């Protein structure tokens, strides 16, 4: 019932930079405050206990400070593996409650995506559906625009995108876009193309294939 | 010093009872000083603490859930469990089990879970289970990409390996997308040498536990 | 109704002892940064919200009672006694409780560990041949692992039993990891024993004893303790509240239900 207000909700910082996250409980909680780190697909990890105590295996660049109604987690020189969502947690009265979290993203140099296009497999076409996939691999920053073209007509409404979370070693993103057509419409047209616009490409890049070659 | 593996249905129908189990390795659930906790996080929402249980019988459940939740410890199986009645879509969440150590000098009783499991997703829905169809992504300046498309399954998640956990460097398994049909789809890709396409084996393994499905696709030039 | 305060605690006429960075329990135990308070006395001890511990991680099962008991006594007067601890290593220390550059420990406690390959059954006595009550502070070490327990104490399970002619306490340590506090998953639990004139202290342990070094001289009188962040200044007021001293010419006051001295009634 104690409300934990964490700020900011999100931040981006370069490798080597000093990062600071604040937590303000809705009442004084003395030192009964913990900090958790949650990396994509891993178990949340207690980093700091009782406001300032570093947990085993946590690098000394992480430090917790404060008491009462204002607490700070500092990461003194950000590393790519520190990409995660961080939460404060009060242990002062029941129920334990958590801050809404702070997503820490890493700023790095621009990296152009590598682009790959995959035609639908023949096995799927027997199902009456054709999925065409475009892969944008290992890029930074997150914007990449993927335009589909079928015999040079721009498509809209018949594709979906998915983006990975930032990579824990190189801090890049990857993105898949899937163009879905009925098999009947797919065989009525010939040239299938994925066109990618991104800050790392001086002009857009197109990967394409010819149906039935 | 302890490992914590969560298990349970993955799909529960509305108004029915959600049951989860946590298999504990490395310590005994009969120890006087540890407590066992559940926490949950709805998609895109915050973490919500559910409760704790001690071997001696002492429990405490979040008042938001106390009139619907119970926990138990199974000493014979070295497990502990969560039971949540009369579920709705608000209870769709990743559920984490966790261990803490009673430490009243620094923590309220049962309030500092410090070893967590990785969480298991529970979806509350009337829709039925569906196993994926799995299709290959065949390869076209030195590096080639290939993958497998995992289409039309329900509910989440699927797991993908390449060559049974052997090929691992360079793998990207994308977050699932909800299609307009109400079923999920995702892709898993890997980068490999183009010089490798003529002679070496790649099989994606797509596994979906709610539909008890294992599908192997092998990939190669069209 | 007295409705205003200076916002400052007047240092007269009452003897104020400002805890600054220290709680009274940390001063009692002898947390190194609190050792400046050895043998000090007070009419009113003032604990600050900024106080912190910086020694071996501990809890005190009956915290509030020990704190209240010491606060009312009004002194930290301590007398070292010549306990004899045969067959154990004394004065153990820890990097969780640094004293200067090296490892250390609470100044008033004695971390006993095995000597050579054995930890005997300790059985020591200390009579009270004085005419005042003696306060003994002692503890029990809880190792984080079974390996730690046997490395320190040899026996797989320890026990501490402290008794007088009219009391007895037996504590069994609880082994297991806790979250790291200054690098350590182990803990100490703190206990106390009062020995009346003509009585005797007996300590019996086959492991995990954090021994007393002597006793605190108990007193009776008007001393107490208060939590306040108000600064102290040089001025006179018989009535002290955590908000500051207040005039006491009015029958009632609305400043604070916590008060010390000759004070108006809270309404
Ligand atoms: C221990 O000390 C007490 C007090 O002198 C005595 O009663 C007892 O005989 C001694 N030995 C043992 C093993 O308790």
């Amino acid at each position: 019932d104690i409300v934990m207000t964490q700020s900011p909700s999100s931040l981006s910082a370069s490798i080597g930079d000093r990062v600071t996250i604040t937590c303000r409980p809705s009442q004084n909680i003395r030192s009964f405050l913990n900090w958790f780190q949650h990396k994509p697909g891993k178990a949340p990890k207690l980093l700091i206990y009782a406001a300032s105590n570093l947990q085993s295996g946590v690098p000394s660049r992480f430090s917790g400070s404060g008491s009462g109604t204002e607490f700070t987690l500092t990461i003194r020189s950000l590393q790519p593996e520190d990409f995660a969502t961080y939460y404060c947690q009060q242990s002062y009265n029941t129920p334990p409650t958590f801050g809404q979290g702070t997503k820490v993203e890493i700023k790095r140099t621009v990296a152009a995506p590598s682009v790959f296009i995959f035609p639908p497999s023949d096995e799927q076409l027997k199902s009456g559906t054709a999925s065409v996939v475009c892969l944008l691999n290992n890029f930074y920053p997150r914007e990449a625009k993927v335009q589909w073209k079928v015999d040079n007509a721009l498509q809209s409404g018949n594709s979906q995108e998915s983006v990975t979370e930032q990579d824990s070693k190189d801090s890049t993103y990857s993105l898949s876009s899937t163009l879905t057509l009925s098999k009947a419409d797919y065989e009525k047209h010939k040239v299938y193309a994925c066109e990618v616009t991104h800050q790392g490409l001086s002009s857009p890049v197109t990967k394409s294939f010819n149906r039935g070659e | 010093q302890v490992q914590l593996e969560e298990s349970g249905p993955g799909l529960v129908k509305p108004s029915e009872t959600l049951s989860l189990t946590c298999s504990v390795s490395g310590v005994s659930v009969t120890s006087d000083i540890y407590y066992w906790t559940w926490i949950r996080q709805p998609p895109g929402k915050g973490l919500e603490w559910i409760g704790y249980i001690f071997y001696n019988g002492d429990t405490n459940y979040n008042p938001s859930l106390k009139s619907r939740v119970t926990m138990s410890i199974d000493t014979s199986k070295n497990e502990f469990s969560l039971r949540l009645t009369s579920v709705t879509a608000a209870d769709t969440a990743v559920y984490f089990c966790a261990r803490g150590t009673e430490d009243l000098g620094y923590c309220s009783s049962g309030s500092c879970p410090n070893h967590w499991g990785q969480g298991t997703l529970v979806t509350v829905s009337s829709a039925s289970t569906k196993g994926p169809s799995v299709f290959p992504l065949a390869p076209s300046g030195g590096t080639a990409a290939l993958g497998c498309l995992v289409k039309d399954y329900f509910p989440e998640p699927v797991t993908v390996s390449w060559n049974s956990g052997a090929l691992t460097s360079g793998v990207h398994t994308f977050p699932a997308v909800l299609q307009s049909s109400g079923l999920y789809s995702l892709s898993s890709v890997v980068t490999v040498p183009s010089s490798s396409l003529g002679t070496q084996t790649y099989i994606c393994n797509v596994n979906h536990k709610p539909s008890n499905t294992k599908v192997d696709k092998r990939v190669e030039p069209k | 109704v007295q409705s205003s305060s200076t916002g400052k605690i007047c240092n007269n006429p009452h003897r104020i002892l400002d805890g600054i960075d220290c709680t009274l329990i940390d001063a009692l135990l002898g947390d190194p940064h609190c050792d400046v308070f050895q043998n000090e006395t007070w009419d009113l001890f003032v604990e600050r919200s900024k106080a912190f511990s910086n020694c071996y991680p501990y809890d005190v099962p009956d915290y509030a009672s020990l704190r209240s008991l010491v606060a009312s006594s009004g002194t930290l007067e301590f007398i070292t006694e010549g306990f004899t601890w045969t067959g154990v290593t004394q004065n153990g220390g820890s990097n969780a409780c640094k004293r200067g550059p090296g490892s250390g420990f609470f100044s008033r406690l004695n971390w006993l560990t095995k000597s050579g390959s054995t930890y005997p059954v300790l059985n020591v006595t200390m009579p009270n041949n004085d005419n005042f009550d003696k306060l003994y502070i002692w503890g029990v070490h809880h190792p984080s692992t079974n390996q730690e327990q046997t490395s320190l104490y040899v026996q797989a399970s320890g026990r501490v039993t402290v008794s007088t002619r009219r009391s007895q306490q037996t504590i069994i340590p609880n082994i297991g990891s806790r979250p790291w506090v200054r690098g350590l998953s182990s803990r100490i639990s703190i206990y106390w024993t009062i020995v009346k004139p003509g009585d005797v202290l007996v300590i019996n342990s086959n492991g995990n004893l954090i021994a007393p070094r002597g006793y605190f001289k108990m007193r009776t009188g008007k001393s107490s303790i208060m939590r306040s962040d108000a600064p102290i200044d040089t001025c006179i007021s018989e009535c002290i509240t955590p908000n500051g001293s207040i005039p006491n010419d009015k029958p009632f006051q609305n400043v604070n239900k916590i008060t010390y001295g000759a004070c108006p009634k809270y309404v």
